[PDB]
């Protein structure tokens, strides 16, 4: 499964 | 030799996903004011929907955002809930300003980023309410007999959220809300 925490997807908001 | 995907590949999602859109318009029927907005399926493609959105504490009354997984349509005649439920978040109006969008995106997060575990797959969706009486958030699930899966879901999604132990919230039937005599929707499980 892809699994992902928030602070990486955070890193992608810019 | 080829390439190495980590300098060039979108980060997938486990899922595909769907936004959808609610408009308040009483000249039509509930499910035709429902309507889709786009499809998203990698971390950077989720970013450029929200991006360039309106935050929910900007909607007009009476709209909704859904974000539910591909072939799920954000309805609880859908198959998929029919036999389902969601965790519902009650907010009052002050919440509007300080908690109502943080506690959105923190919901989207928790479903792109599966962090629900092996319970992933009961997830469907989830809804954001604004409402001027009092926005609503709600976490969606799929059959309201899976205890261990709805318990599960609940604890992880009040933590994410931050709520204090003493707020309780409540997980609620679509088949109890579509036929209850009264108001009150009975909460089948608290936490
Ligand atoms: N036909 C249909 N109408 C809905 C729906 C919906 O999924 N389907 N939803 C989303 C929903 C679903 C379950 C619990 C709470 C909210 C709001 N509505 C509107 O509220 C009314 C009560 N219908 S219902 O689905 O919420 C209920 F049957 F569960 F009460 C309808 O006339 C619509 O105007």
């Amino acid at each position: 499964k892809k699994r992902y925490d928030r602070e990486f997807l955070l890193g992608f908001q810019f | 030799e080829v390439a190495n995907p980590e300098h060039y590949i979108k980060h997938p999602l486990q899922n595909r996903w769907a936004l959808w859109f609610f408009k308040n318009d009483k000249s039509k029927t509930w499910q035709a004011n429902l309507r889709l907005i786009s499809k998203f399926d990698t971390v950077e493609d989720f970013w450029a929907l929200y991006n360039h959105i309106q935050l929910s504490s900007n909607l007009m009354p009476g709209c909704d955002y859904s974000l539910f997984k591909d072939g799920i349509e954000p309805m609880w005649e859908d198959e998929k809930n029919k036999r389902g439920g969601r965790w519902l978040i009650t907010l009052n109006k002050q919440q509007r300003r300080s908690d109502l969008d943080r506690f959105w995106l923190e919901t989207l997060l928790c479903l792109i980023g599966e962090s629900f575990d092996d319970y992933s797959d009961d997830v469907c969706g989830a809804v954001v309410n604004v409402r001027a009486k009092g926005d609503k958030i709600a976490i969606w699930t799929t059959e309201c007999e899976n205890r261990e899966a709805v318990t599960h879901i609940g604890r992880v999604y009040k933590e994410r959220l931050g709520l204090p132990p003493k707020i309780v919230i409540g997980y609620q039937s679509h088949a109890d809300t579509a036929t209850k005599s009264g108001s009150t929707t009975k909460n089948r499980f608290v936490v």
